[PDB]
């Protein structure tokens, strides 16, 4: 922007990249500092006569480690399903 | 209460190894004295050498003996090479004083203190 | 209950139920706990005779890969007859699971050296050799990584306070760097962080 | 074949007559364990499965596709690595009854 | 969902082998590349001029740590201790006294600009917004001494601006 | 403008935007990028540090410097 | 494998390294804290404390602040048990004192206690 | 007395020692190492200096935070001195140049100086004054230098006279003046029969804060002598062998010359050392530490080579 | 308004000032003793008593969230003119 | 040593120029973060997990408040979810891009250090205008983002997505078939695929050479299940292909930012419960129980049920782990990091059987150890 369009020119023909379009050097694209301001919403909370905290009680739901041993089988299981073959790309991959 | 050994069954083989660790301390203080180039002699050396294995004298269980030889045969390791540095090893003296007393009277004086 | 809340899941919960009692009935000379928490990570509890035929055998056996590893803090833990928690955490690679070995030991018995199994172990065998002292028979190289060489005391057990004891300082009537016992300029005071009134009911051990 | 997917591995000319006599050592070094450990039954429960997934398939990449775990030599050194364990597993007994007791009071947690 | 690379081979086509070699001979590409550098250098730079024009901010900076105070009023603090209580290498040394009236102050507070780390958590604790960040950031001390900030120093530091911080927070209040 | 030639480097006077008691400038261009908005111009003997030179940051007064440091659009 | 085992204690007062002057005077005190007076519930118990004593703090002549000589002076374990805490004392090497976990002595009483004819308990105000 | 002057804690690093220190010079050698020492001996030292703050930047780091203090002074006004000594437990006099300037003889320094100070300091209530001087001042000639500090010896008895006087012989250290000097006989010596006994500096300024920190101090001027006592021509075959540098014996005043070849002679009617009760240390391992810059990679690692004998 | 303390020097708003064998006075060498000459006694009895003939009132001190919370202060007593703890100011009724 | 990226003691007991030994002498930047974070409580001290990464200043974040979140059964508001996937692939851009950079001024190649720093300016701009902090950006609590993205911003991460596009483009432009870059790094660090698992590598290395591992497409610790990507495979290994990957991770990185843009919904910030978040303003200056719960909030730290839990992300190092324990309590009883950087650390010496120094130089700075990290 607002230089001599020689240069401009050796420019592209250093690189053709048209270096003129998207330049990183960014005048006035940020808008005007102190804007209105913002009324923040509030979300699923005091909404009224339903916010019993017993119903959505995170804390008071951890449950204490369950055990297994101490001090005509269709067995030998994995700990998971045995896990799917990924796949190619779509946009370019190679081949 | 039969622990796992480390090395030996009884403290006979933790006395051979604590004294051949005591010969390669001893063959190996004079090459560092004349290698890090201190200011030392080497008697001086040597007799704070055998002064840190006179330090724990009271030690009787077999594993502590076995492990304070590792202790001291990875430092024998750190000084064969030139891994420390005069820093260290002067820190395993004690010559910037600290000359705090033993008598009650001078911890009378310099007090709020046994 | 659907807002607020992790959903839990039920799928892995039971694959991993059915997976640790699976290895509980296999491996029935090393095996004394198994248990499952709510999001359903798998954690096997081990007597400290056995830690590299475990490892050999779920590094292997073609019903569970886990080729790889990750560290075995030894979580520093007092009032117990033997304190210290060698802490394995195993990640497989055909599976996407996750499971924890937490065998035992205490101040002196040295634990087998999971080095010849896993090469990775090498270097945080080193690092709880430093940080805690549990020394590792059977090891090829025991030196100490993450201190100064000067240094010992093992700083990261509770006895260990949180300001060191020694202090290094430069003067120059030695012209060099010593050391000094510690002086702090403030006191760093500690707060009382603990509130009564029983902040978890389900959590109460059977009281005396 | 051309450009296996991994980069210390390549596989070989002949997978399958390879793959075969794997599962036979298998079955022999397990056939050499005693009876009364499950883990023989666990052990010769999969493996016989898996290799007759392998008899009925001439084909290679439909056994990469019907077998899980591909894609193919990693299957391979997957046996090997399982006949290293058995191996092992000649020693160190693991069907015997408990190593000695806990100290009974200490995998309760909060202290 | 995966895209490798470098599954390519050279193509043996003669165009292609001979522009292989003559890239092999001339350095072409290698002349491409020093193109590209002067299309960087021919490019305006971007820099900013310190002493005259200085670098942008953002009205969430987080500065000082000054002190506000009432409209014609009071110290807003009211030893309440919550911003030791937060701190997190505890650089907030807090004795108070009631003064001579029965309403409650303090007697010494001290921030330690070396131990403090610029949380903001002590902007988020403090009740009635008593300590606030500043917006500069120009301390610069030749000696340790003057990096421990007594109160007297906190409340001149905090009169030497209001304004600025009123309009901080005026244009700040609502978000956070 | 020998003055300004040998303040730092610049010529780009043509905006005048304020000034303020200490007697300082404030410019504010349009035609340069996000770095080069506004700039401040040091009056000299504002207290008698023959501040031609040597000049200091944080001479300048707070609301300006609110201003100079991109908070606002506006003086 | 099947060694000495015999009545022969702990000796780690070589091994951790800290000073004989830490090792030899400290005298720690194993305790239960009892509940915060001000507060109520005991949640707050049921942990073992050992605290070790406290040595001086001096006015730091630049600020005023609380400097110490003491390296440990922050310490406090929690411990579950008595015996595991003699236990520790005696492995780690330095004294130590103790004292008892000493209950609330339940007693009986009733709004129908303070409500009567002839006992003289009677809060005349409810 | 006034609060927090008692002592507190395990000293070193923060704590408040009974003494304020105020120090004249210490720019240069000894008052270095007595600010040294202080500062592990944890008080507060305000210190003067007249220059350029580079060396007061170099005793920066010596002290705890905030622990030392700096202003400036000179030789010609009252109103520094006297700002120097406003607030001062303890005071010490180290000043002195080895060469006269074209401003400042090494007459009115000796006068000048301690005259104004120690008047100032006994009207400023001061306790324990320390100033300190050479060895063999005499009122005869020979020696500009030394009859200077005889002067000066004479005035600071002569004004507060419960001051302490302390002499050394001459001092050897890690940056030491006159070894230093016979560092540049090496590109060109001297050798004549004189006796000699130097004192390490180390254990002069143990027995300086002992000194400080101790009455009994005053009135009784001290004499500081290590136990060597020997002769000259063996201290230049031992500081050539200790250097390996070969020798053919045969910034400088002649001043100097006649501080080297006038004599040390001994005084029993003062005590010293142990009479204080502070470790003497000799000579041969601190010279090992100090002739470490002459070698030059040919022998630049030996111990035990060689004794010299003391007479 | 600061007080005259008997050093020569300036006293703070807490009655700290220094005593005549101080060693901080001789670390005041050359450099300012700062002090705040607002203070905060004698701002707030330079400010009117409001008076408000309700009963019990409000007390935020102006602004929302730009000040102390909500404190509700009884206004019963003619003795003493009731006092907010946050706003530091007084209250009185009328009727 | 600036070869010595960060502070590195390396004793190489080398033949001449063509070495024997390679030994890793770290512990330099030993700091004590485990123990202090054993006498702190959570809320605390989560600015040394700020502070223990220097370069991912939010991932690892991300990290340690998905720890405590996994442990106590808290999904925090999508809107929180969706900013949290947005800094973590702007972060991730960023962190991959200093990778780059150092490996560039290591091996010479002193301009792609300058435009990209350019660029990184920006980003840290970014940061400035979100949570103020230049460079260390607490930000993300317990209970999801505080202090949520202002009025007009997204404006400057669509400006800064179209010209970054171009500006990594312009990378590719300089480097990468420059001849004398790439026959300079071809055949160093070759990985065998059973070398790479037992060594304990992860992340960028495993997809560096062989395996198709990803813990973005196969673990979803986040609302990763609705964008869709592809990750890059590495497969010779040969270092440039990792660069290579590298890259691709980069543009990927862009396409992530540019689906996120597109799905983001306006619903809150942080979670619905004023006993695990502190609330906001107007009710801390009305609401009684809002007082309260920030009071005891802010003093005693939320108390947290007692548990032995890990997770790990993946870093743009890779799997990076926290293995946190907890006491019934409001103190985690001992955290601990497992660092990607640090497993990579340890395969210096299969990495450097048989090369010169040169070669060394180029494999420390060709993984991106940064030994802030690599430490514990
Ligand atoms: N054996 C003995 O008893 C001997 C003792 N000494 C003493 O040892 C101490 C250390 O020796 P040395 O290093 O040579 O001495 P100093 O470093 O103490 O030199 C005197 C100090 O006072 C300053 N000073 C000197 N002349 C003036 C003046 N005219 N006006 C103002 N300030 C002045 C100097 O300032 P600056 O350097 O900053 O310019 C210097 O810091 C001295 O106190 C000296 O008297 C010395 C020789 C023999
Ligand atoms: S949080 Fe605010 S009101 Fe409370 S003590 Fe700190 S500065 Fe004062
Ligand atoms: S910002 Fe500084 S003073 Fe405030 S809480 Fe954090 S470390 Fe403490
Ligand atoms: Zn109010």
């Amino acid at each position: 922007a607002s230089a001599t369009r020689l240069i401009q020119g050796l420019r592209n023909w250093a690189s053709g990249r048209d270096l003129q379009a998207k330049l990183q050097l960014r005048y006035q694209e940020i808008s005007k500092r102190t804007q209105p301001p913002p009324k923040l919403p509030v979300g699923p909370s005091h909404r009224l006569s339903n916010n019993y905290y017993c119903a959505r009680d995170g804390r008071r739901e951890a449950m204490p480690p369950s055990i297994v041993m101490s001090s005509s089988e269709k067995k030998a299981v994995s700990p998971a399903p045995p896990i799917k073959r990924w796949e190619l790309s779509q946009d370019e991959p190679y081949l | 209460t039969s622990v796992k050994p480390i090395f030996s069954r009884d403290m006979n083989e933790a006395k051979r190894r604590v004294r051949e660790l005591y010969r390669a301390w001893y063959r190996e203080v004079p090459n560092t004295v004349h290698l890090f180039q201190l200011d030392i002699s080497v008697k001086q050396g040597r007799d704070k050498v055998r002064e840190m294995f006179k330090k724990n004298a009271h030690v009787t269980d077999p594993r502590v003996v076995d492990l304070l030889v590792i202790k001291g045969k990875m430092e024998l390791e750190e000084t064969i090479n030139v891994w420390k540095q005069r820093t260290h090893v002067m820190r395993f003296f004690h010559e910037t004083e600290a000359p705090r007393p033993k008598d009650f009277l001078s911890k009378f004086y310099v007090g709020h203190d046994p | 209950t659907r807002p607020t809340v992790r959903p839990r899941n039920d799928v892995a919960h039971k694959q991993l139920s059915a997976f640790g009692e699976y290895v509980a009935e296999i491996l029935p000379k090393y095996v004394q706990q198994v248990q499952v928490s709510c999001f359903s990570e798998l954690e096997i509890c081990i007597h400290p005779d056995g830690v590299i035929p475990v490892l050999t055998f779920l590094r292997d056996h073609s019903n569970a890969q886990f080729k790889s590893l990750a560290d075995l803090t030894a979580v520093d833990i007092p009032t117990r007859q033997n304190r210290f928690e060698i802490v394995y955490n195993l990640l497989s690679l055909r599976f996407n699971s996750r499971i924890r070995v937490k065998t035992y030991t205490d101040e002196l018995t040295p634990v087998e050296s999971s080095v010849s199994v896993y090469k990775a172990a090498n270097w945080y065998e080193r690092e709880i050799w430093d940080m805690f002292g549990v020394f590792f028979a059977n090891h090829p190289d025991l030196r100490r990584i993450l201190t100064d060489y000067g240094f010992e005391g093992h700083p990261f057990r509770k006895d260990f306070p949180l300001s060191g004891y020694v202090e290094l300082r430069y003067d120059d009537e030695v012209k060099r760097v010593v050391a000094e016992p510690v002086e702090l300029a403030q006191e760093f005071r500690k707060f009382d962080l603990n509130s009564p009134w029983e902040a978890f009911p389900a959590y109460r051990q059977p009281p005396e | 074949k051309k450009t296996t997917g991994l980069v210390g591995l390549a596989v070989c000319e002949t997978p399958h007559e390879r793959l075969k006599i794997l599962y036979t050592k298998i079955l022999d070094v397990l056939g050499h364990i005693p009876k009364n450990a499950a883990y023989r039954k666990y052990t010769e429960q999969i493996t016989n499965e898996k290799l007759s997934i392998v008899k009925a398939e001439p084909d290679v990449k439909k056994l990469e596709e019907q077998l899980q775990g591909g894609q193919i030599e990693e299957v391979i050194l997957q046996a090997e690595n399982e006949l290293s364990l058995a191996r092992k597993m000649i020693q160190w007994k693991p069907w015997e009854p408990l190593v000695e007791e806990p100290p009974a009071s200490q995998w309760k947690w909060p202290i | 969902t995966y895209k490798y690379v470098n599954l390519r081979e050279p193509s043996m086509d003669m165009k292609s082998v001979t522009d292989r070699a003559a890239q092999t001979l001339l350095w072409t590409e290698l002349i491409r590349g020093l193109g590209m550098t002067l299309s960087y250098l021919f490019r305006e730079p971007a820099t900013i001029n310190y002493p005259f024009e200085k670098g942008p901010l953002s009205p969430r900076f987080r500065g000082e740590h000054a002190l506000r105070r009432y409209p014609s009023g009071e110290e807003r603090c009211i030893a309440c201790k919550l911003c030791e209580a937060v701190c997190p290498a505890q650089a907030i040394t807090i004795e108070a006294e009631p003064r001579a009236d029965g309403s409650r102050r303090t007697t010494r507070y001290d921030i330690d600009m070396t131990k403090c780390i610029y949380c903001g958590f002590c902007q988020e604790a403090c009740p009635v917004d008593a300590i606030v960040e500043g917006p500069n950031f120009e301390f610069s001390t030749e000696t340790h001494e003057e990096l421990l900030y007594n109160k007297e120093k906190l409340l001149n530091n905090g009169d030497k601006w209001e304004a600025e911080i009123a309009a901080n927070i005026q244009a700040d209040y609502l978000y956070r | 403008y020998l003055r300004v030639l040998f303040r730092a480097n610049d010529v780009r006077v043509g905006t005048l935007v304020g000034e303020d008691k200490y007697g300082n400038k404030y410019y504010e261009d349009n035609k340069q990028f996000f770095g080069r908005h506004r700039w401040v111009i040091y009056t000299t003997e504002m207290n008698g540090k023959n501040t031609f030179w040597d000049v200091d940051g944080s001479m300048v007064p707070p609301e300006w410097h609110r201003w100079l440091h991109c908070m606002t659009d506006d003086p | 494998t099947q060694l000495i085992t015999v009545d022969e204690k702990l000796d780690i007062t070589t091994l951790t390294g800290v000073p004989e002057e830490h090792i030899k005077t400290r005298k720690a005190r194993i305790f239960v804290p009892a509940r915060n007076n001000m507060q109520s519930g005991v949640n707050n118990t049921k942990k073992w404390k050992m605290e070790f004593d406290t040595r001086e703090r001096w006015e730091n002549p630049l600020m005023g602040w609380a400097s110490t000589a003491d390296p440990l002076s922050n310490l406090v374990l929690t411990f579950s048990t008595k015996e595991d805490a003699i236990a520790f004392a005696e492995k780690n090497g330095w004294s130590y004192d103790v004292e008892e976990r000493k209950v609330p002595k339940p007693k009986s009483k009733s709004y129908g206690a303070n409500f009567s004819w002839n006992k003289r308990t009677r809060v005349s105000t409810k | 007395l006034h609060h927090a002057v008692i002592p507190h804690g395990k000293g070193g690093r923060s704590s408040v020692s009974g003494i304020v220190a105020t120090v004249f010079g210490a720019t240069g050698f000894l008052g270095r190492y007595l600010v040294n020492h202080l500062g592990r001996m944890g008080s507060q030292v305000i210190v003067p200096y007249r220059c350029e703050p580079y060396d007061t930047m170099h005793l920066r780091p010596m002290g705890d935070l905030g622990q030392i203090i700096f202003m400036d002074w000179n030789g010609r006004d009252k109103d520094s001195i006297r700002r120097a000594v406003e607030h001062s437990n303890v005071v010490i006099n180290l000043v002195g140049r080895e060469w006269e300037t074209k401003n400042f003889d090494f007459e009115d320094v000796f006068v000048k100086i301690p005259q104004a100070i120690a008047q100032v300091s006994k009207e400023a209530g001061v306790e324990k004054f320390i100033h300190i001087s050479h060895l063999n001042a005499d009122i005869k000639s020979s020696s500009k230098y030394l009859r200077n500090k005889a002067v000066g010896e004479k005035e600071v008895r002569e004004t507060f006279p419960e001051a302490t006087i302390i002499k050394p012989a001459d001092i050897f250290g890690r940056e030491d003046r006159f070894l230093n000097y016979f560092a540049n006989i090496r590109w060109f010596s001297l050798g004549k029969k004189t006796v000699k006994q130097p004192v390490y500096i180390v254990d002069v300024t143990k027995g300086i804060i002992n000194a400080i920190k101790d009455p009994d101090a005053r009135g009784k001027t001290f004499a500081f002598v290590g136990p060597n006592r020997y002769l000259l021509f063996d201290l230049v075959q031992y500081v050539f062998a200790v250097a390996h540098r070969p020798f053919l014996p045969y910034w400088t005043t002649r001043d100097k010359v006649e501080r080297i070849h006038t004599t040390d002679r001994t005084l029993p009617h003062l005590p010293g050392l142990e009479d204080l009760g502070v470790q003497a240390t000799p000579l041969e391992l601190k010279a090992i530490e100090v002739l470490r810059r002459h070698r030059t990679y040919r022998w630049l690692s030996s111990e035990i080579e060689d004794v010299q004998p003391a007479k | 308004g600061v007080r005259t303390s008997p050093t020569g020097e300036k006293v703070t708003h807490t009655g700290q000032v220094y005593d005549d064998e101080d060693y901080r006075r001789v670390r005041f060498v050359g450099r300012q003793k700062e002090v705040n000459e607002n203070f905060a006694i004698d701002l707030i009895a330079e400010q009117p008593v409001s008076q408000v003939g309700s009963r019990v009132i409000s007390c935020d001190g102006g602004g929302g969230a730009l000040g102390h919370p909500r404190v509700y202060i009884n206004l019963d007593k003619e003795t003493k003119t009731g006092t907010c703890g946050y706003c530091g100011l007084q209250f009185r009724q009328q009727h | 040593h600036p070869a010595a990226h960060g502070v590195l003691r390396l004793v190489m007991e080398l033949s001449g120029e063509m070495v024997r030994k390679c030994d890793p002498h770290i512990g330099l930047l030993h700091r004590g973060t485990e123990k202090l974070i054993e006498y702190k409580t959570y809320l605390q001290a989560l600015p040394y997990f700020d502070r223990l990464d220097y370069v991912s200043m939010m991932c690892n974040e991300q990290a340690y408040s998905l720890a405590v979140e996994k442990l106590l059964n808290i999904q925090p508001p999508p809107r929180a979810q969706w900013i949290r996937v947005l800094f973590g692939e702007i972060t991730r851009l960023l962190n991959h891009i200093m990778a780059v950079t150092t490996h560039a001024l290591d091996i010479g190649a002193m301009t792609p250090f300058f435009w990209m720093f350019e660029e990184r300016e920006k980003m840290f701009e970014f940061y400035e205008r979100v949570s103020g902090a230049r460079m260390h950006a607490a930000y993300v609590r317990p209970g999801g983002v505080h202090q949520d993205l202002p009025l007009g911003l997204m404006d400057d991460i669509y400006e800064f997505s179209k010209n970054f596009s171009l500006r990594i483009d312009e990378l590719e432009e300089m480097l990468t078939n420059n001849r004398i870059w790439r026959n300079r790094t071809v055949d160093i660090g070759v990985v065998t695929a059973e070398d790479a698992l037992n060594y304990g590598f992860s992340g960028v290395m495993l997809r560096g050479s062989g395996i198709q591992w990803d813990l973005r497409k196969t673990q979803p610790y986040d609302v990763y299940d609705q964008v869709e990507f592809d990750v890059p495979i590495g497969s010779r290994g040969d270092c440039y292909d990792r660069y290579l990957c590298r890259v691709e991770e980069m543009r990927q990185s862009i396409r992530i930012i540019s689906q996120c843009l597109n799905k983001m919904p306006p619903g809150e910030i942080k979670v619905d419960d004023a006993k695990v978040s502190p609330p906001k303003r107007a009710e801390m200056k009305t609401s009684m129980e809002s007082l309260i719960h920030h009071f005891k909030l802010y003093t005693e730290g939320y108390q947290v049920p007692p548990g032995a839990t890990y997770t790990a992300i993946e870093a743009p190092k890779g799997e990076f782990g926290v293995y946190l324990v907890s006491d019934g309590s409001s103190r985690p009883y001992r955290c601990k990091i497992k660092a990607p950087g640090f497993a990579h650390l340890a395969g210096l010496d299969k990495m450097s059987k048989g090369h010169m120094l040169a070669d060394v130089v180029a494999i420390i700075g060709t993984q991106d150890i940064v030994f802030g990290e690599v430490d514990r």
